[PDB]
RNA sequence: AACAGGUGCCAGGCCAACAAGAAUCCGAUCCGUGUAUUCCGUAC
RNA sequence: UGAUAUAAUUAUCGUACAAGCACUCAGCUAGUUAUUGAGAGACACUCACGAGCCCAAAA
RNA sequence: CCUUUUAAUUGAUUAUGCUGACUUUAGUCCCGAUAAACUACAGUUCUGCUUAAACUGAGGAGUCAAGUAGGUACAAACCGUACAAGGAUUAAUU
RNA sequence: AUCAUUGUGUUAUGGUUCUAUCGCAAACCAUUGAGA
RNA sequence: ACAGGAUCAAAUCUUCCUUGAGCGACUCGACAGGCAAAAAAAAAAAAAAA
RNA sequence: UUGCGUACAUUCCUUAAUAUCUGGAACGAUAGAUUAUGAUUAGGUAGUGGAAAAAAAAAAAAAAAAAAA
RNA sequence: GGACUCCUUAACUUAAACUGAGGAGUCAAGUAGGUACAAACCGUACAAGGAUUAAUUAUGUCCAA
RNA sequence: AUUAACAUAACAACAU
RNA sequence: GAGUCUAGCUUCAGUUGUUAUCUGAUUGGUAUUGCAUGCCCUGAGUACGUAAGGAAAAGGAAAGGUUAACCGCUAUUUAAACAAAAAA
RNA sequence: CGGCGGCUGUUGACGGUCCAAAGGUAGGAAAAUCCUUGUCGGGUAAUUAUCGUCGUGCGUGAAAGUUGGUCCGACUCUUCACAUGUCGUUUAU
RNA sequence: ACACAGUCGGUACGAAGUCGAAACAAGGUAGUUGAUGG
RNA sequence: AUAUAACGGUCGUAAGGUACGCCGGGGAUAACAGGUCAGAUAAUAUUGGGAGUUCUAAUCCUCGGAUUGUAUCAGCACCUCCAUGUCGGCUCAUUACUCCCUUGUUAUUGAACAAGAUUCAGUUAGGAACGAUAGUUCACCGUCAGAUGUAAUACGUGAGCUGGGUGUCUGGAGACAGUUUGUUCCCUAUCUAC
RNA sequence: ACCGGUGGUUUGUUAGUAUUUAUGUCAUCAACAUGUCAAUGAAAUAUCAAUAACGAUGAAAA
RNA sequence: GAUGAUUGUAUAUUAGCGGCUAAAUGUCAAUCAAACAUGCGAAUUUUAGGUUUUCCAUGAAAUCUAUUUGGAAGAAGAGGCUUGAAAAAA
RNA sequence: UUUUUUUUUUUUUUUUUUUUUUUUUUUU
RNA sequence: UUUUUUU
RNA sequence: UUUUUUUUUUUUUU
RNA sequence: UUUUUUUUUUUUUUU
């Protein structure tokens, strides 16, 4: 080419708000919808910058649809994934976590690098308040309302910038025109909380991190372990 | 169509220039800058070659050791 | 035509079982069958 | 900056010119020969002997 | 060196000439119908086609080509592969 | 002696044909050996 | 620029002359912005604070 | 009325002349040193004629040559 | 077994750069000059060769000159 | 090892 | 030296065509028309003409046709279907 | 086994004369042939295109194959019907 | 470079000083001036 | 003693076609396109005669000559050289003429009005719809009445398209239609002389 | 003077020389592919030492 | 087209002065009105292409007869060239 | 919500609309 | 640096 | 000679 | 009346 064309061209152009896909409608939708499944069930995938501001825009809609707990957007929700085991997260760690997330539940990052057999940019979609996430979450809710108290309590400029909006969420003492001095008297249930029904076991469980353990001893590698396969083979040539 | 004559040197020389500025203004200028970004960021690390590769690494190299002050290397211990 | 071979490149007198000078002077490195002078063997 | 100037080659009455070949370079490539011919008003060199000259094949 | 001779076939910008190299056109033209995933505590991605049974007492119902084309470390190399009696009664050994 | 600057001059590098004999009688001449 | 100059000398508020046409007019002197990310029919939209 | 511009000198200097007639049937001579006021001269296709060159090979003539060494 | 022009003249549409004759120049085979722009018209004491010099020719003398 | 065509580089320039 | 807005020049066709004298206190002294198809209306059944017959000055309007512009209305085609509650 | 015609007189059965082996038969006929608009009728707002017909305008011509009832059709042409961006005149995905 | 990419021709140092300028003349002193009633 | 009368003499009484046309060298397809030529012929004006017959010039027909020009026909060379009845249509266009309509109130008129005819003038302003038969185009035919509607440019236009006969090509240079930051923001640019 | 063995000359310093095979075609048939048996150097029985530099052999080298 | 002058197959025959041909000058080893290979049978051309260093002297024609006379001068003959001059004082 | 004529509007200005260029700088 | 128009 | 002047005219003969 | 013509390459007609 000539690099000059390319300008000449794009004068008086409008932009593509959906970017085209190779392949028929069928198959781009088909696409689009399998990788959003593959999403799910990763937490993190490795994409071209330009697909990856492209399933951004489904990532959002099928967390916005799955939260409301409808029949009518569970219908929406079933018509957007694929296997059972994106499903159950969705429906089982993802729905509680953003409870108090009004929207923007991914990121995409840029590597800042071109593909070595390809030279294209390459990008991360990842979803946002998630172990090992690239970058921390804003706190959102109560957490938020207690970082902006901290904040206020901790210098004079942000008392003064914070002013106006604590008045809104209740952290100034009306009845004195002074910050609150308990913050913990602002706490409420959220939904993700389980609510109220109203040993010695040797087989008891061992507190941990992210899930209990067992008090025995299982010879098995973990989930993504015990299952091996070549990714690749080569194909010999034919002279 | 086909040509009616042969071109000169001259011509061919510009066209050299020309080129090469029309190259060098739209790709090389774009790809060294977007290449100088990602210093600032971790190295990339590919799991396929981790048969082969180097461990990760943050920290960067100084190139220039002469306008490098500070410590260099600690002592041993005892 | 002493083109009969070889020896670092042009050798009658050096190797080649039988004749005849490690001959003298000159030579950029650099051996040097080369220039100049001269002796000898020959029924080769 | 001033003045001045119609690539080359063959044919043709015609520099004929909007006809034929050639991007450039390297190697090869087109008047060869009188034991048999010759001075003839469009062009004919020179040596020997002399009323005498040459001598063929064996050798 | 000079002088006499030479049957050398002895003389080049050109026969769209024969045998070669290297420029211009010219970073121009040319790219075959369908992909994706391999994770931070379980699982079955989508699509096209539809003769994929290998003892059951029966040699899988045939011919031809490949002058050996589905063996082998992400090898166009080296090294191997054709058993009409099916060798492993190998139901044992350790 | 017009480089105004994309030109020219010098020099250098690169490209570039490819020849080391493994041979030499049946003819002629000289000499020598046994037997007529 | 009321900046300079003359006079027995101007209503508040310069009688009159000079500045070639007070540098074409205004304004700036740490003035001005090519490329990158992002956005992008022309065009417009980001205060600084990694 | 009297004017003026303009293309071409073998004036000066250096070469050449081969189908019997340019002086020259001259001079010189041991293989010719080119004539100074010397006459005619020297545009040329086709055809014809004269002359000088083409670094090479062969040949049994590459030291009787001043000065210097 | 010839192209342009001058005089005479055959043919044709007193046409055409045609077709064909009688006798002079030029080109062909001629340079440079003049005629505005491409052989043929005018002139030439017409191109062996070199230099920074003088001349009545076609013909010119408001500017390009 | 090797000529030309062809390919790249260095130096040289000012009345501009 | 730099930012903005601009003078001059340039622009489809084409031209050089404009102002003596000067209301005496009396309601004041040229003025954005270059240009042009057809049919209908006022002028007008008037000018003209025995009769039949039947004009212009000016303006106003309904079709057809060309150029340019635009998406308020209609027609064709087509896309989208998501965050008001700080109890969320 | 090549082919088969002149003058003249009353629309003209008929009469004269020349020539020859014989002197186009019937049918078809504006034609795979003349002519790129022969008269009249059917279709259309227009038909010289095409069917029917007349048999003169030129002419073809019978086991040289002529004519053709019925049947038949990858053979020309007339004409009817549905849809239709062929179209005035061009749009959107 | 306007050019079939050529040819001819092609730039005249000092005072850029100054304690000079004297054996012309005049002179508003400027190292000034020389003719002319249309 | 015949022939050579093709009589400078071989006639030997021995002819035609090829649209099946290959090879070699030349530029001519059976109207000889273009350029040149200007016979016929076209424009303006003039004269003779005949219409309008009261009247030679409101207006019309015809003849001779002169100037300008060459649309068309014939002829066609020594010049030129592509492929055809020496174009039919479609797309897209440029120029000239007082050019079909619109202008010159008001004297050229056999002009009462209306509707009409010939000629001339500008600072060159706005406009002019279709169909059937395919007999290469002309007289005429039917509709809206857009209201009697000519030439040149290689048939204008075929490396833009094509059709029932009276080939192909991917745009190197000119032109035309779009587009171009800049003094710097690629690299480099090293006095004077003790 | 046959016949055996040895040596020299000419042909021939002036003339020239080919034996193996990749590729075309059904066949006949046609055809000069790709420097040398070869690092270089007279000699490799001179190619030593190695970590940069200086060092070794050789006429010449890294 | 597809119940028939259906399709398809191993190995075979017809050879250029030819064979094949439900007859086109259609086909016989992917331009056959007469195939391809070889040739010391060593290929012919009034057409046409090319033809290599300099200097000097001299210097044409496009006209005629003949060839049943042509055309883009073919062949043969004739014609056309070096003959002369041009150096002087009672 | 977008595009388009099959819809709608204008048929005026030409010293107008518009524009890439401040020029007393005679040898950058 | 124009000429001519008898007596 | 007078802006008289789309094909219409006046004055004076310069 | 004359000098000024195809001077028809351009300007100019300066008489």
């Amino acid at each position: 080419g000539w690099s000059k064309v390319v300008n000449f061209l794009n004068k008086g152009v409008q932009r593509r708000p959906h970017r085209r896909l190779p392949g028929q409608p069928h198959h781009q939708w088909n696409m689009l919808k399998t990788q959003l499944d593959q999403l799910v069930r990763s937490d993190r995938l490795e994409l071209t910058l330009p697909r990856a501001h492209e399933l951004q825009q489904y990532a959002e809609e099928l967390v916005h649809f799955a939260k409301q707990n409808t029949p009518e957007s569970s219908l929406i929700v079933e018509s957007m994934i694929f296997t059972p085991a994106a499903r159950r997260k969705l429906f089982h760690e993802l729905c509680p976590l953003y409870a108090n997330r009004p929207f923007f539940y991914t990121r995409v990052v840029n590597q800042h690098r071109l593909r070595m057999r390809d030279a294209a940019p390459m990008a991360y979609l990842e979803f946002v308040d998630r172990p090992g996430e690239i970058r921390p979450a804003r706190p959102v809710g109560f957490e938020r309302k207690q970082a902006i108290w901290e904040e206020m309590q901790a210098t004079r400029r942000g008392r003064r910038q914070w002013w106006n909006h604590a008045k809104k969420l209740g952290l100034i003492d009306e009845e004195t025109g002074d910050v609150i001095s308990d913050i913990n008297a602002l706490r409420r249930p959220s939904a993700a909380e389980w609510e109220e029904s109203d040993s010695p076991s040797p087989y008891k469980m061992v507190a941990a991190p992210k899930r209990a353990l067992e008090p025995f001893f299982v010879d098995l590698p973990p989930p993504t372990e015990r299952y091996r396969k070549q990714r690749y083979v080569f194909k010999r040539f034919r002279p | 169509a086909v040509p009616k004559g042969k071109r000169s040197k001259h011509k061919c020389k510009q066209r050299q220039l020309i080129y090469f500025f029309d190259q060098f203004d739209g790709v090389f200028k774009r790809r060294r800058e977007s290449f100088y970004r990602s210093f600032y960021n971790p190295p990339y690390f590919s799991k396929q070659t981790e048969q082969t590769s180097l461990p990760p690494s943050v920290l960067r190299p100084f190139r220039f050791p002469g306008f490098w002050p500070g410590r260099f290397a600690f002592k041993m211990a005892s």
